[PDB]
C-alpha cells in the first residue's frame, strides 16, 4: 500500500527462506499477490507458485505420484532440464500403466543423446530382427523403432519392410514368411498388388486349405472361370449363397444350379432360394419387356415346382 | 498513455480503459488492469469483469491458475468445460464440487465413453429420484451384471404407475424367475397406491 516495488520484494524474499519449513500455502498466495501488484516479463513467480504447488502435491501410492509426474513435467517442459527428466524417469519407474505413460514422456524428452535415451526406454528375438531392418535404413523409422517394439504388429512390420526395401522382393518376402506364423493371406494379397503375385497367392491359399477362399477366388477370377469353379468346390461345401453367387459371375447355369438347389432343399418349407435364384436367372437373361417377362417365367417356374414339392 | 493511466490511479470505465491498451496492443499490461479491477468489486461485479477477461486472456497453466484463484456459477462450468479440452475427469470432479449440473457432468462423462456414466449415477443418488430413475433404469437396461441386477432391485426399492411398469418389467425380464419379485413389485406399487389414496 506504500507503493514500494523493491521493499516488498525484500520482505517477501526475506520471509520465504525460513517460514515455509513446516507449509507454503500463504507463500503461494503472496506469490499471487506479488504477480498481481506487479501487474497493477513479470510472470516469474507465476511459474514458481505453480511449480511449488506441483511438487507440493503429495505422492501417495505409485500411480498417483506418477500421474503428478506427468503434470509437473509438462509444466516444466512448456516453461537442470536433464535432472528433471531423470527425476521424472525414477518416478514413473517407481510406480503396468507407466510403460505407456513414460514412453510418451520419455520420447518427448529425448526429442527435445538419442542413442542413450532409446537404450533406456527399450530396456525379444523378433524385436532384434525388427530393429536390424529399420534402424539405420530419424522420425518414423527411429520414431517407431522403439514404440513399435511394444495386435497389428505383423501387418505394420510387413509394411515397414516394404517401404524400407523399395527405397523390393527382399523385405516383402520377410513379411510373407512372417504371415504364415488367415494372416498369410493378408501379406499374400498385398505383395501381389505391387502373374507371379497373382499366383504365389493362389498357391499359398491352396496349400493352406469361407472368407479366405473368397478373396483368392475373386482375385483369380478378376484377373482373367475354370479355376473359380474349382475353388468353389473345395471351399463352399453364407457358403451355399456364395456358391450361387459364384455361378452367376463365372451355358449350364440353370440345370446345374437348379439341381444343386433341390439337393440343398432335400439336405435341409426351406425353398426360398430356389424361387429366388430362378427369378434372378430369368431376369439376368439377355432380351426391358422381353427380359422382364422372361424373368417372371423363370421365377414362376421355380415357385410352381417348389409349391408342388413336399 | 500516462494521461490515461492517471485515471487508473483513480467497471464500464475499466473495460473501456483496458480496451484502450488493447487497441495499443499492450496485451499483458491490459491483463494487469483486470487484476486491479477484481481486487475491488468482489464476487458480483467481478464476474462482469471476469467473463470477458477469461475469454480474452485465453484467446491470447496461467489461465488455469487464474480460474483456480477465481473459484473461491455457470461461469465456472463454461470455464471448466474449456479447460478439460484445451484432465477431463478432473473437470467433471470440479462440476461435481443442482439436477441440471448432475445431468451435465453425466453428459461429458458419456463423451469420455460409456462406463463412467453408470458410475456417475451412484454419485447422483446422494425430484432427484426422477433423475436417478432416468439414469439408473437406463444403466440397468444396459446391463458386474449381477451387481447391476441387484442394483436394479436396490433402485426399484429405493423409492408412480409407470415405475410399477418398470419394476414389473424387471421382474418379467427373468426367464421364469422374476415373477415372485415382480408380483412383490406390483404389490409395493399397490402399497404406494394405498399411501397415495390415503393422502388428503
Amino acid at each position: 500500500n506504500q507503493k514500494e516495488f523493491e521493499r516488498v520484494r525484500v520482505i517477501y524474499k526475506y520471509a520465504l527462506d525460513r517460514i515455509s519449513k513446516q507449509e507454503l500455502f500463504k507463500n503461494y498466495t503472496i506469490f499471487e499477490k506479488k504477480f498481481g501488484d506487479r501487474r497493477g516479463k513479470r510472470r516469474f513467480q507465476y511459474e514458481e507458485e505453480v511449480k511449488a504447488n506441483p511438487h507440493n502435491y503429495d505422492a501417495w501410492f505409485d500411480y498417483l505420484r506418477l500421474v503428478e509426474s506427468d503434470a509437473e513435467a509438462e509444466a516444466v517442459r512448456e516453461v537442470n532440464v536433464p535432472p528433471i527428466q531423470e527425476k521424472r524417469h525414477w518416478k514413473r519407474y517407481i510406480y503396468n500403466y507407466a510403460l505407456y505413460e513414460e514412453l510418451e514422456a520419455k520420447d518427448p524428452e529425448r526429442t527435445r543423446q538419442a542413442s542413450l535415451e532409446l537404450i533406456p526406454h527399450k530396456k525379444a528375438k523378433m524385436w532384434i530382427l525388427y530393429a536390424q531392418f529399420e534402424i539405420r535404413q530419424s522420425l518414423a523409422r527411429r520414431a517407431l523403432g522403439t514404440s513399435i517394439g511394444k495386435l497389428f504388429k505383423v501387418y505394420i512390420e510387413l509394411e515397414l519392410q516394404l517401404r524400407e526395401f523399395d527405397r523390393k522382393f527382399l523385405e516383402f518376402g520377410p513379411e510373407n514368411c512372417t504371415s504364415w506364423i488367415e494372416l498369410e493371406t493378408i501379406l499374400g494379397d498385398i505383395d501381389r498388388a505391387r502373374l507371379a503375385i497373382s499366383q504365389p497367392r493362389l498357391d499359398m491359399p491352396e496349400v493352406l486349405w469361407i472368407d479366405f477362399e473368397i478373396e483368392q477366388e475373386e482375385t483369380e477370377r478378376t484377373r482373367n472361370y475354370r479355376r473359380l469353379l474349382q475353388r468353389t468346390q473345395h471351399v463352399k461345401v453364407f457358403e451355399l449363397s456364395s456358391g450361387k453367387e459364384g455361378s452367376l459371375t463365372k451355358n449350364k447355369t440353370m440345370r446345374n444350379c437348379e439341381e444343386k438347389e433341390e439337393r440343398l432343399m432335400l439336405l435341409e418349407s426351406f425353398e426360398e432360394e430356389f424361387g429366388t435364384a430362378s427369378d434372378k436367372e430369368r431376369v439376368d437373361k439377355l432380351m426391358e419387356k422381353v427380359k422382364k417377362r422372361r424373368k417372371v417365367q423363370t421365377d414362376d417356374g421355380s415357385d410352381a415346382g417348389w409349391e408342388e414339392y413336399f | 498513455r500516462k494521461l490515461e493511466r492517471a485515471r487508473d490511479l483513480f467497471d464500464g470505465c475499466p473495460p473501456k480503459y483496458a480496451k484502450t491498451l488493447y487497441l495499443l496492443y499492450a496485451q499483458l499490461e491490459e491483463e494487469w488492469g483486470l487484476a486491479r479491477h477484481a481486487m475491488a468489486v468482489y464476487e458480483r461485479a467481478t464476474r462482469a469483469v471476469e467473463p470477458a477477461q477469461q475469454y480474452d486472456m485465453f484467446n491470447i497453466i496461467y489461465g488455469v491458475t487464474h480460474t483456480r484463484g477465481i473459484y473461491q456459477h455457470a461461469r465456472e462450468m463454461c470455464l471448466r468445460f474449456a479447460d478439460m479440452e484445451c484432465g477431463e475427469i478432473d473437470r467433471a470432479r470440479a462440476i461435481y464440487s443442482t439436477w441440471k449440473d448432475f445431468e451435465v457432468r453425466h453428459g461429458n462423462e458419456d463423451t469420455i465413453k460409456e462406463m463412467l456414466r453408470i458410475r456417475r449415477s451412484v454419485q447422483a443418488t446422494y425430484f432427484m429420484a426422477s433423475q436417478m430413475l432416468k439414469v439408473s433404469g437406463s444403466a440397468t437396461g444396459t446391463v458386474a451384471p449381477g451387481q447391476s441386477g441387484m442394483d436394479d432391485m436396490k433402485l426399484l426399492e429405493q423409492r408412480l404407475a409407470a415405475e410399477a411398469e418398470r419394476d414389473q418389467p424387471l421382474r418379467a425380464q427373468s426367464k421364469i424367475l422374476f415373477v415372485r419379485s415382480d408380483a412383490s413389485r406390483e404389490e409395493l406399487a399397490e402399497l404406494a397406491q394405498q399411501v397415495n389414496p390415503e393422502e388428503i
